[PDB]
């Protein structure tokens, strides 16, 4: 994405049409002292994208925005924005299509905002995944338009300003209040799953009584089978040894006493229960929601120490990454900007990279400790510097620089040109000056100023025995 | 029958009487000691008190020491000694003087040692105190209280005392008047026991209704273990009735060998005896069986129980009933003494002030012993009023009245006093004078003041004198 | 997730002030500045979403969650800051109901101005009624104190956001209800709840009047108060507010009437605050001629009450309908009743004898009025007047009848005589004395007051008895201390006596000398001075006119002592001594004027002496007056010696001429020889020696007895009891002879007798069976008097009452046997424990069964027994 293309109408200061072309497409410098009619570019910019979190955007009503608060005669604000869309990689999914975004914000009486993207309304949430399909959120380095003030912040800083900004590519503390989040949930749902194993022991003896009361009744069963067995081969062997009719018919005392006390048993010991189908489906059951439940006790049992093990391996290795990767990038741009000089990243006193670092400096061939021993030039001159390292971990097709150089020097301003022109290859950079006589190498220098209000550039007993 | 006095004191290095002191001899009828103020007559009424052993409350216990001569000339002697005589008199209708032994009674001593030692010698042989005031209350003087001393101690302590005895020491008028008719200690002891044995009663009585309870609930179980005994009994009837069934079935096919050998008139009975329903009834008694020791068992201990418990609860009556009867025998002689002594004082106060009347009433009107008795007086041209609101003479004349009433009621031959009438008018010191003098000759009695009428009419005077810091007694008689 | 949520029921700054994941995990992260700035931002975004109009679930449930927080953190417990936000919330304005209800419900179980807000932005509920409505109630039945803030919000609701939808439904939902009596603590709450309403906004409870009819029939006493003080709030604002609207006219004549249907309510509580209620609703501006006439005609009959509170707010509502009497049109602040009447004489015959027509008829119709307000008030004085005779009730009506009196009526001297024979607390009655009887207009001078305040105890003195009087003399003696006549009132009464001599036509001229006496008895230096004004004129030529003035003035200066003995004083008095027979007057004379030449002398003795020996030289008057004369100087000279006995004692005597010096002279060998209005003072000098050293009695009690057993003149019957109760203190035992005679003939001898019965009780003293015979006999004065001895006496009671049950066998009495037990029962002896016993060990008749159900003459024993 390259923005080649600029139509500001119809707001605060552009009232009327301004002819805004010519642009560089490897560096823009939009320089002069119309401070507001540039800044309103921005203002409009985030207006479109919705952005209400600025001391300058923020306003109690929609209608603030407009010219004079819609009530001189212009009562309306619409503004066009032509993103070229060339770069298919970096296009949302399903937008493939239009070769060049069109987006236009029509604001009228009222308050109501209008949403307009290829021609069709878009809601939020569409809205928002656009944006974050292009890198684009709220908490983070991103939405180029403006960062913050990290600058004025950057001065008088501790190691904990370098730690938060090693740890915005690190992303450890999010990742620690999650797993702390996580663990808290487990140890709550600890209780239910006790009650869990609880309710199932409680359950368990019913089962047990109901198949010793089958096995108490196929014993019985048994014994009666067994009995009737014996009487019937008694019966056969009476008929072949010899008021035949009821021999016909029902076809060692020992025997018969045992076959009498067998009887007797499985008559006291009858246990009816048809079920027995429906019992054993309810033990198989019972068996199968025990096994899962331990199977899923052990596996969370061995998650814990798995992910513990994790973490410790991914911290060591993204803290031995990063504190070899941004130190070597941090030296390697002082020392392209600032000819003869060497910054790196120290502990503060025999610490390690986990507690903090800070940021030793060299002025010409004098080591400096802290910025303190700096001139305020030099103070914004680093900062810019580390503004400019930290936005290379989320990049962009194009970036926006705004009123970020206070006191920066002639030489230092020309060897940052140069090292834009060639290092940020690949990058349409815009940069809004905030003091003037800087940048006398910019290949592309808009001079905006304010003007007209606006901007300008028998067979049985034998079968038996 | 005669009666016992005193004829004269002898005193051996007192404190205020150095050197043998011998006092002449009394009067048989009516004696009198005088003395002017502060010469010596404290110490007399001090040897008094220490003969009968009833030491004041002024002087700390175990200080007799004192009593021996302790003065600038005579820091330290040998002992001191008190001693007094008795002996019998008869009192007759006309005036005159019998003596039944012209012998000396009986010789009463104390003696007292500086390492606080005493000791009692009657008739000069040692003795104890028990035996002594024992022979004494057997010849009609009791030493259990202090009737013959008259002070202005019980004056001022009846001037204040309360009706009941509200301190922890001091008798109230009701324990007062108690003392008077001799039933003291017959309240105290009746009372607690009507205390203790009645909680014992109550507790015993909530034991008998726990042990009635426990008799109702096995009641309520006897309720269906005579069921069930009735069930078993009826069972092993219908079991004795299937036996003998099955004998007479045995003996056809030829109690329990009694039926047997009646079955096979014989064939008459086995045949004719309902055989129809003699099957009915079996099966009956086969369709109604598909105890005998609740007699012996836990339902007798608790009909014994509760027969304990009864016996308990009547015993309880009993002893109530006897509380009752030993509290009620004395309410009837108490107010009979209650109004004989308010008759004797009535008249008493009638008959000397002329004018007014004194009474002592109870505060309600039906018990007794409720709150207290109070003591109202009523001057001459006067109203009702009480004892606490008066001046000192109404108060030592109605203590006067009180004590004669007293001396009415029970007879005493020894009297003493010391200064009762002081600042008084002369009208009622010559009244209680001839009181003294002709109402009363059965008795000896001794007066200390300074009233002008007093020894107008003393048969006998022993007038006391210091001199030289030594107290020196002198007997005269009545003679002009 | 709304159902989920209702069952259910740093890091986070980096996002919530600069996703529905990132939402839950804060949400769930957040269950003071912090939560300030939260709250601050929530409110004004939710108020900028609300103003610019698939996105409202997410700040549903926003809302839900923060409702939820506030909740909790509300009933868990810096607190200003969360109202303003609830505020700013609230008016920004399904899932609502239960918003509301979690949002009420907390609210009221944690239950200023910011509570107030709170309640008011809370009620923007449309079509919520139910539940707003079951909310309230249940806080009316479980809250007590909240009650009266929830009319507060009915306040709110009624006028200053004006809805009366809501107002209406809210009324009548709650008189809609079923209330019940049996609530504890809630009928008070309901009652505080309605009173508030009332008192701050009555205009919106008055339009559906006629559904709160069955609120007019509770049948506890708090609705009743509440509802009656609702209606008096109610007519207040009505006639404050004319707006002249004839509905509400006729609610407010119905609810007078309930009013006056309840005024005769069995409940004290009720009447008293129907009482306050129609006094506050009566000082209106309005006329309610037939309303005030009613209103008058029925508390002129109900003051007679039986409580206390009742009968003392009934006497304030005639006071203040007194002071604020409509009867103001013609000669206002008149309530003359004889000038009603002459104007309505003047009318009925004028109107015998159209404009005019109409005015005549209202003149007439005026007149009765006015004629039946004065009766009404007569007869309502009369009643006060005899039931009078609590000290509240005594200290607070006397405003209301001195008011009464302040108007001109014809029971003025009337009213005063029974204001006086009642009055015998006493800062009260002296300080509207001193307001009354010496009131001073300023129009008039010095002189002019001071004569109209003598022409005033003039006539308010000389028209009484001499015990009233007495009174009356003590009362002021006991509140002269402070001076208030003044020396210009002395001088001018002076000066009226001396012009006395000669408007006195008999009716004054003697209350003239009465009064000087009268005022005398206060102060001694008011007699020692100006002896010369009553030497001319007491002893002097008008001591010739008439005896009275003689005995008064005796008896003025007699009162000196509390001239040299010298002047003409004692020579006039000894002058005027001489016999002056032939008249029934010159008794009570002779009798003080003894006295004050005896108690007051040089010598007595000589004199009396000078006096017997002039006196004897002389038709049987003369020889009455003599013994009268003697036998009053022996009394006045046992007085003296008295006297002087106790003064030589007082000193700082031999007591034989006291006592003994009572056998010397002057016998009584003549006194006695005419016994065996002329016996009359024969029988009272005879029985007047009997202090004459007793030796008397001791001589002659059989004769005195029989001549007094048989005295057919009642005076000396009388007479012979008083001086037979008075010897009872100077001491012979001449009992079960006095209580012969307490059954006479007459009346007054009855009277006599038992007053000296019960004052020598008192002091100088069975038998006690007679003073309970007298308790059921007539001239009920005797039995008031019994009852007043039988009161007073209980400063024991077995003895009494086993006096009474010995003595129920006299057989003479009937039908008044049970009214003397019940008598005499009402003093208990505090005990109740012996008497029971001792009347179960003997009773024989029905009436000690029925009697011991009644009162008193254990239960298993009396149930056994009978």
């Amino acid at each position: 994405m390259k923005v080649e293309e600029l139509i500001i109408d119809g707001f605060k200061s552009y009232a009327t049409r301004t002819v805004i072309t010519d642009w560089d497409p490897q560096f823009n410098a939009i320089t002069g002292l119309n401070g507001s009619g540039k800044s309103n570019i921005l203002d409009a910019i985030c207006f479109v994208l919705g952005i209400a979190s600025m001391s300058t955007v923020r306003a109690s009503s929609l209608q603030d925005l407009i010219y004079k608060r819609g009530q001189a005669g212009v009562t309306k604000a619409s503004v066009t924005i032509v993103f070229d869309n060339t770069d298919k990689s970096n296009s949302p999914i399903g937008f493939t299509n239009s070769p060049q975004i069109s987006v236009t914000r029509q604001v009228v009486l009222g308050g109501t905002s209008k949403y307009l993207i290829n021609g069709h309304r878009a809601p939020q949430q569409s809205v928002l995944q656009l944006f974050q399909s292009v890198q684009l959120n709220i908490n983070n380095p991103n939405f180029l338009i403006m960062q913050g003030k990290i600058t004025k912040v950057l001065n008088m800083k501790p190691s904990e300003i370098l730690s938060l900004i090693e740890e915005a590519a690190g992303t450890k503390m999010f990742e620690d209040r999650r797993e702390k989040a996580e663990r808290t949930m487990s140890k709550k749902e600890t209780k239910l799953q006790e009650n869990r194993t609880l309710l199932t022991e409680e359950i368990e003896p019913k089962l047990e009584k109901l198949r010793n009361e089958k096995r108490m009744f196929l014993e019985f069963q048994s014994t009666q089978t067994d009995l009737e067995k014996t009487e019937r081969i008694v019966v056969s062997y009476e008929y072949y040894n010899i008021m035949e009719k009821i021999i016909e018919d029902l076809r060692d005392t020992y025997r018969e006493r045992s076959k009498q006390l067998n009887e007797k048993f499985q008559e006291l010991r009858k246990k009816v229960n048809p079920n027995i189908m429906n019992m054993i489906e309810n033990v198989e059951k019972k068996e199968a929601a025990l096994k899962t439940m331990i199977k899923t006790i052990e596996k969370d049992k061995m998650k814990i120490q798995e992910t513990i093990s994790k973490l410790n391996e991914y911290k060591r290795e993204t803290l031995v990454k990063t504190w070899e990767k941004v130190t070597l990038d941090f030296g390697n741009i002082f020392a392209d900007l600032l000819p003869n000089s060497f910054a790196k990243l120290v502990p503060c006193e025999g610490k390690d990279v986990t507690q903090g670092l800070e940021v030793k400096v060299k002025l010409g061939n004098i080591w400096k400790e802290s910025l303190i021993e700096l001139s305020g030039g030099q103070r914004s001159l680093i900062a810019l510097s580390l503004i400019m390292a930290l936005l290379q971990f989320r990049p962009a097709p194009m970036y926006i620089l705004d009123e970020v150089d206070a006191a920066l020097d002639l030489s230092h301003t020309q060897n940052i040109g140069h090292l834009i022109k060639t290092r940020f290859k690949g990058s349409q950079f815009i940069v809004v000056s905030l003091k003037e006589g800087m940048f006398a190498n910019a290949n592309r220098v808009f001079r905006t100023r304010f003007q007209d209000g606006t901007s300008v550039v028998x067979x049985x007993x034998x079968x038996x025995x | 029958q005669s009666r016992l006095f005193i004829n004269e004191l002898v005193l051996e290095n007192f404190k205020s009487y150095a050197g043998k002191q011998v006092v002449g001899p009394f009067h048989t009828s009516f004696s009198a000691v005088v003395g002017p103020n502060g010469s010596g007559k404290s110490n007399v009424i001090d040897s008094m008190l220490f003969v009968f052993g009833f030491r004041a409350n002024k002087m700390r216990q175990d200080r007799l020491s004192d009593l021996i001569h302790k003065s600038e000339a005579f820091p330290s002697l040998q002992s001191c000694s008190v001693a007094v005589h008795f002996q019998y008199v008869i009192d007759e209708s006309s005036g005159t003087s019998r003596i039944d032994e012209e012998k000396p009674g009986l010789i009463i001593t104390r003696k007292a040692f500086k390492n606080n030692s005493s000791k009692y010698y009657i008739n000069e042989k040692e003795s104890s105190y028990t035996e002594v005031t024992k022979l004494l209350k057997n010849e009609g003087i009791d030493l259990d209280h202090k009737r013959f001393l008259i002070l202005q101690g019980e004056v001022e302590n009846i001037a204040q005392m309360k009706p009941k005895a509200e301190k922890e020491s001091d008798d109230g008028l009701l324990e007062y008047l108690e003392d008077i008719i001799g039933t003291a200690n017959y309240k105290p002891l009746i009372e607690e026991r009507m205390g203790q044995i009645e909680n014992l009663n109550e507790v015993c009585l909530e034991k008998e209704n726990r042990f009635e309870i426990v008799d109702r609930e096995k009641n309520s179980l006897e309720s269906g273990k005579e069921t069930a005994l009735e069930f078993l009994e009826k069972e092993k009837q219908l079991t004795l009735l299937r036996s003998k069934l099955f004998q007479f079935k045995l003996l056809q096919s030829n109690s329990e060998i009694k039926d047997a050998e009646t079955s096979c008139l014989s064939e008459d009975e086995l045949r004719e005896l309902d055989v129809e329903l003699i099957e009915s009834k079996i099966n009956e008694l086969s369709y109604y069986v598909e105890v005998l020791e609740e007699y012996a068992r836990r339902l007798a201990e608790f009909k014994r129980r509760k027969l304990d418990l009864n016996n308990a609860v009547q015993k309880r009556d009993e002893v109530k009933e006897q509380l009752g009867i030993l509290k009620k025998k004395r309410f009837d002689e108490f107010m009979a003494g209650f109004n004989i002594i308010s008759m004797t004082l009535k008249e008493m106060y009638q008959m000397i002030t002329m004018g007014g009347n004194a009474e002592l009433e109870l505060v309600d009107s039906l018990d007794p012993f409720s709150e207290g008795v109070t003591f109202s007086v009523m001057p001459p041209k006067k109203s009702w009023r009480n004892i606490t609101n008066l001046s000192g003479g109404e108060k030592t004349l109605s203590s006067l009245a009180l004590v004669f009433a007293l001396h009415k009621y029970k007879p005493t031959p020894l009297y003493v006093m010391d200064e009762i009438d002081a600042a008084l008018d002369f009208r009622n010191v010559s009244i209680v004078a001839n009181y003294i003098k002709e109402r009363t000759k059965n008795a000896q009695f001794i007066v200390i003041s300074l009233r002008n009428n007093m020894f107008e009419l003393a048969q006998q005077l022993v007038g006391v004198y210091k001199r030289d810091n030594r107290t020196k007694s002198t007997t005269i008689k009545n003679i002009d | 997730s709304l159902s989920e949520y209702l069952t259910k029921f740093r890091e986070l700054n980096v996002i919530i002030d600069q996703s529905p994941d990132s939402l839950e995990a804060l949400i769930d992260l957040c269950h003071s500045s912090l939560s300030n700035l939260s709250k601050d931002i929530k409110a004004n975004l939710s108020s900028n979403v609300n103003f610019t109009e698939g996105l409202i679930p997410q700040w549903k449930r926003h809302l839900e969650e923060y409702g939820y927080l506030i909740q909790v953190l509300l009933t868990f417990l810096q607190m200003e800051n969360l109202l303003e936000s609830i505020t700013k919330l609230l008016e920004i304005n399904p899932e609502k109901d239960l918003f509301i209800g979690l949002f009420t419900r907390p609210l009221f179980v944690l239950l200023k101005m910011f509570i107030q807000r709170i309640l008011a932005m809370c009620v923007k509920n449309h079509g919520q009624s139910s539940s707003i409505q079951s909310s309230l109630m249940t806080n009316l039945t479980y809250f007590l104190h909240l009650s009266v803030f929830n009319a507060e919000l009915l306040k709110l609701l009624n006028d200053e956001y004006n809805y009366p939808q809501l107002t209406e439904d809210i009324l009548k939902e709650i008189s809609t209800r079923v209330f019940n009596a049996k609530d504890t603590t809630g009928p008070k709450a309901i009652s505080n709840f309605l009173i508030k309403l009332s008192e701050l906004s009555p205009g919106i409870m008055l339009r559906q009047m006629n559904l709160v009819i069955t609120l007019l029939n509770n049948s506890s006493i708090t609705l009743r108060c509440s509802v009656v003080e609702a209606c008096g709030n109610i007519v207040a604002e009505l006639a404050q507010d004319p707006q002249t609207m004839e509905h509400y006219k006729q609610q407010i004549a119905v609810l007078i009437e309930l009013l006056e249907e309840r005024f005769q309510d069995s409940n004290p509580y009720v009447r008293t605050k129907a009482i306050q209620g129609c006094s506050k609703i009566c000082d209106l501006s309005s006329k309610f001629n037939k309303s005030k006439a009613k209103f008058t005609s029925l508390a002129v009959r109900s003051l007679q009450d039986r409580s206390s509170l009742v009968r003392r707010n009934s006497v304030k509502l005639l006071s203040k309908l007194l002071l604020k009497h409509p009867f103001k049109a013609i000669h206002g602040s008149q309530l003359r009743l004889s000038e009603w009447e002459e104007y309505l004489k003047g009318s009925e015959s004028q109107l015998n004898s159209t404009s005019v027509l109409m005015k005549l008829k209202l003149m007439i119709v005026y007149y009765k009025d006015a004629i039946s307000f004065i009766k009404e008030i007569h007869k309502s004085i009369e009643l006060i007047s005899n039931l009078l005779f609590n000290r509240n009730e005594v200290l607070e009506s006397m405003d209301f009848l001195v008011l009464a009196d302040a108007f001109d009526i014809e029971l003025s001297e009337f009213g005063i005589k029974k204001m006086l024979h009642l009055v015998w607390i006493s800062v009260h009655l002296i300080e509207c004395y001193k307001q009354l009887f010496l009131t001073a207009p300023d129009s008039c001078n010095m002189q002019e007051k001071a004569a109209h305040i003598a022409k005033n105890l003039i006539n308010l003195s000389i028209g009484a008895s001499i015990a009233d009087l007495a009174s009356l003399e003590q009362l002021l003696g006991m509140m002269y201390e402070q001076k208030l006549i003044d020396q210009h009132v002395i001088n001018i009464l002076w000066a009226i006596y001396n012009s006395a001599s000669k408007g006195f036509s008999k009716e004054q001229i003697h209350g003239s000398i009465i009064i000087l006496g009268m005022l005398s008895l206060a102060d001694n230096e008011i007699a020692l001075k100006g002896l010369e004004s009553l030497l001319n004129i007491g002893l002097g030529a008008v001591g010739l006119k008439d005896l009275t003035l003689c005995r008064y003035s005796c008896l003025a200066l007699e009162r000196m002592v509390p001239q040299e003995l010298e002047d003409v004083a004692v020579k006039k008095l000894y002058a005027i001594i001489i016999n002056y027979t032939k008249d029934n007057e010159y008794y009570p004379m002779c009798e003080q004027a003894l006295s004050a030449l005896f108690t007051i002398s040089s010598k007595p003795d000589i004199l009396a002496t000078d006096l017997i020996r002039e006196k004897t030289m002389m038709v049987v008057s003369l020889s009455q007056l003599l013994f009268i004369v003697g036998q009053v100087a022996i009394k006045t000279l046992v007085y003296l010696e008295k006297c002087e006995a106790e003064f030589k004692k007082r000193k700082i005597d031999k007591e034989l001429e006291m006592i003994g010096g009572t056998n010397e002279d002057f016998t009584d060998a003549i006194q006695f020889v005419k016994e065996n209005m002329l016996q009359r003072t024969a029988t009272l000098c005879l029985e007047k020696l009997m202090c004459l050293s007793s030796k008397y009695c001791e001589k002659s009690l059989p004769l005195l007895i029989t001549v007094m057993e048989k005295s057919p003149d009642p005076t000396i019957r009388s007479n012979a009891v008083l001086g037979l109760g008075d010897m009872a203190v100077c001491v012979d035992e001449n009992t079960d002879y006095l209580y012969r005679r307490l059954h006479d003939e007459n009346l007054m001898v009855q009277r006599t007798c038992l007053m000296t019965v019960t004052f020598l009780i008192l002091a100088g003293q069975g038998q006690l069976g007679e003073m309970a015979k007298c308790l059921d006999n007539p001239d009920q004065g005797i039995s008031d008097m019994c009852r007043l001895f039988f009161t007073e006496l209980a400063s024991g009671f077995i003895d009494i009452f086993s006096n009474l049950s010995s003595d129920d066998l006299l057989g003479k009495e009937s039908f008044k046997k049970i009214i003397k037990f019940l008598l005499t029962f009402i003093d208990k002896e505090r005990h109740q424990k012996q008497l029971n016993e001792k009347l179960v060990g003997r009773l024989r008749k029905c009436e000690t069964q029925k009697q011991w159900d009644d009162i008193a003459f254990x239960x298993x024993x009396x149930x056994x027994x009978x």
